[PDB]
């Protein structure tokens, strides 16, 4: 019920909803419809905003950039991240070498017009570089003001604790956040390995794709809607996914979270969304919207979060069946 | 292979994990009993108690069994860090034989009501 | 009887009275006001200026920082603080997080027209922040070259030993100086805690509202004068304080101390000033002005120092009844 | 449960205050008598002496009362760490009894000045 919560144990405050930029920002949707999307979400104090070198190639981040300037918003009221690992056709313009976090970040920070993020993410393990490198180089980029903090995302715990443990042998400045997925059907790590790491060295779980792409939505209960993700040239992976054999299921399941949904009050997108809200461990949910009608009826999850209680999160997993045994 | 360090009132010991986890039920073999001790600011766990004996409690897990009591600890406050570190009854049982002990058994009273009334004064 | 002091045990020297511009600068007095009290002080050799990110909104360090540029007082003949914690209303804009630390003291400097201040303190602790956080934090914007030194407001004495025990920890740097309340009715922090942290680990103690805002001056003896502190608007808490029952048995007792100020030639404000410095853990107190006359006749206080006996003192807490335990 | 760091001589160790609060007139119990010793570059407190002795003045915290002089350590050796920590007479008296001693009681000569005279060379 607190709207803004610690990312983690630190004591950066983010908004429990997130707005990011994968697949839509200088890609599916327009720049004005961005602008639009980044207004409702302030003005409804989100401040937290995701993004990455590698969405759309660079333009991702130009447009999240052009809102900020434009709207003229203070920079001390938002909570900019960004990610780092995929930056280039060349070989040495991908990974987590010192080379490549410096330079990632300083044409990411270019491109978005900014002195710094707030945090500065490695989009995913590198099991090309050494640890110590990598965590001297975050160390490195948040002491020469252009991180504030810096967190993972899709590591083990195995690496998350290396990191923190190489920080703590070096003096370095541990990661305070991992970025994993988490939704009705991808459970696994945010609900059994995460949440030992959260209270022993106070790691926070932001998550992305609450509502797997749209697949969570319901829209796909009969097909594959003309603009929808799934739809979109390059998409053809989410596509085949949903009308596979383990695609039918989740829509059959999707029917029967359906009633919990309406006894909750709810549209199914709201319950999705606040469910992945129900673990402490969980500090944000990163939301995508194609649109303002979408990022509206989202935010409404909220109102969801207190009505979670015990016997409709189970009665939740009998119909889901995928509860991760701890 | 992470490595594991334990701090006993400033004594420092280190291990692997594997070796700590190769008895599950114990203290420092479970995570969610040591969590307890964990420093996230020094990645280590302190527990504020006798030096002298963890060296041996230790080598209990590194050895893969043998709990031997060191020469210049006494039994008492030996026996004290056994129990506290949970390494479970049978080992502690199996110690004390090693130790010198054993036995402690026989039945009690005839259970006849008045037949264990009169095998009390007799 | 020695008019500059160390503050705490670091390198820096302070004139044992300082002045502050809470609620005045850019607030209740006038720029030109402000600008004469400081040019009287400054030429008395008073070289200590507190202010702070949250006074006036802004407005206070604005001043100050207009007046240091037009007289052109060589910068290293001053000592600037500023302290954080509020700086806007936004979730990320306040607490001791490194986002609020950095963002705020860059936000100051720039109001104040200053590279740096000499002391940057965290206007008081932060139950929301690892404590490892602020002290790398502070650390990392006095190697910035934002701030020589860094300290605590209204911390107790355990938060400022965990803040140096951190600090030894990491190498970091630890505070010198808590800014905490001292006056006639408010002794048990600075006379009963903060002594040892003086000893122990060099921490000294920079003291604020001397007179209770006023209170201890004498000027509400007979009810809430036109233009005081007390009739300001905004100040209500004030006047309330004052005409309360506690209000009246201060105002009991400072008549009686009265009669203390005439034995020892002086008026009651340069007795109230000079007794908070009769402690050697006190290194300088802060003193507040809303015209020329009350800070020249404060000044005063100094002369008032040296005969502060143990008999005059033992009196003194025969009067107020209120001399903590040790 | 602030933690602090002891330094004997090289040898580290480290308790929680409160541990070492429990006895109050102690010299690392009290505040006041421990400051002379306390390293403010290295938050620790240090003292140039005798390492094998205090692994027991610190269990005596521990244990809130056991004083037990290690076996490896002469007992004039540790009689003298004991009254230089201030562990006070009573445990003191305690620990001797146990070290075997006690007794040492006795009046003295009469009292009766000629009475006290005889009883000398008789
Ligand atoms: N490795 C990483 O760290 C990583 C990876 C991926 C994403 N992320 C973060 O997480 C965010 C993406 O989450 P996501 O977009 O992948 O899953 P969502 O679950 O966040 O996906 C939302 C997308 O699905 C559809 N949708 C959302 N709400 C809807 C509603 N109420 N009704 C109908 N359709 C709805 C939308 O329109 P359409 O169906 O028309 O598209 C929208 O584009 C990104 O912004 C990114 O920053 C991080
Ligand atoms: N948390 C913190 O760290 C903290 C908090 C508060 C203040 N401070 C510092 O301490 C300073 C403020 O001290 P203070 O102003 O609150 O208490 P004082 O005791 O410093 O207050 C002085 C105010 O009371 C009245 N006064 C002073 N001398 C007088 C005299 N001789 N005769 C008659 N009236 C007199 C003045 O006029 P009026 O009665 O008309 O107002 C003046 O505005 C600030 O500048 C600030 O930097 C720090």
């Amino acid at each position: 019920l607190q709207f803004y919560r610690n990312l983690g144990k630190s004591g950066l405050r983010v908004s429990c909803l997130g707005l990011g930029t994968w697949v839509t920002f200088g890609g599916q949707i327009t720049d004005e419809m961005a602008e639009h999307l980044m207004t409702l979400a302030y003005d409804n104090g989100i401040n937290l905003f995701d993004t990455a070198e590698v969405y759309a190639a660079g333009k991702a981040e130009v447009v999240l950039g052009n809102i900020i300037k434009k709207k003229g918003w203070r920079r001390s009221s938002l909570v900019i991240t960004t990610k780092i690992f995929w930056g280039g056709k060349a070989e040495t313009e991908r990974g987590l070498s010192r080379k490549h976090i410096i330079e990632g970040l300083k044409a990411s920070l270019e491109r978005l017009q900014l002195e710094y993020v707030d945090v500065v993410f490695a989009n995913r393990p590198d099991p090309n570089t050494p640890m110590e490198e990598t965590v001297r180089a975050m160390t490195h980029v948040i002491n020469q003001g252009m991180a504030m903090y810096w967190g993972t995302s899709r590591w083990s715990s195995m690496e998350i604790m290396e990191a923190y443990s190489v920080a703590r042998q070096f003096n370095l400045i541990p990661p305070i956040c991992e970025q994993a997925e988490y939704h009705m059907f991808q459970r696994e790590k945010v609900e059994v390995q995460l949440p030992e790491l959260f209270h022993k060295i106070g790691v926070g779980a932001m998550t992305w794709s609450p509502l797997a792409c749209g697949i969570v939505s319901g829209k796909y209960d009969s097909g594959i809607p003309p603009y929808s993700r799934a739809s979109l040239k390059g998409y053809q992976w989410l596509k085949d996914k949903i009308l596979s054999e383990e695609g039918r299921r989740q829509q059959a399941k999707l029917k029967e979270l359906q009633a919990i949904a309406e006894r909750l009050g709810c549209t199914l997108p709201q319950l999705a969304i606040a469910w992945c809200l129900r673990n402490e461990g969980v500090s944000s949910v990163l939301l995508g919207a194609s649109n303002a009608e979408q990022l509206m009826e989202n935010i409404g999850a909220i109102q969801v979060l207190p009505k979670l209680s015990s016997s409709i999160v189970h009665e939740i997993d009998s119909i889901l069946g995928n509860k991760p045994y701890s | 292979s992470e490595r594991v360090v334990i701090n006993i009132s400033g004594l420092r010991f280190e291990t692997q994990l594997k070796t700590l986890a190769q008895f599950p039920e114990t203290l420092l073999g479970d995570p969610k009993k040591r969590m307890r001790y964990f420093d996230p600011l020094r990645n280590e766990y302190f527990f504020d108690r006798n030096r002298p004996s963890f060296d041996a409690i230790l080598y209990y897990y590194q050895s893969g069994g043998r709990l031997r009591r060191p020469v210049n600890v006494p039994l008492d406050i030996f026996s004290e860090e056994i129990r506290f570190y949970e390494l479970g009854e049978e080992a502690m049982e199996m110690f004390r034989e090693d130790e010198g002990y054993i036995k402690e058994e026989e039945r009690p009273l005839p259970e006849n009501e008045f037949q264990r009334q009169v095998w009390l004064l007799f």
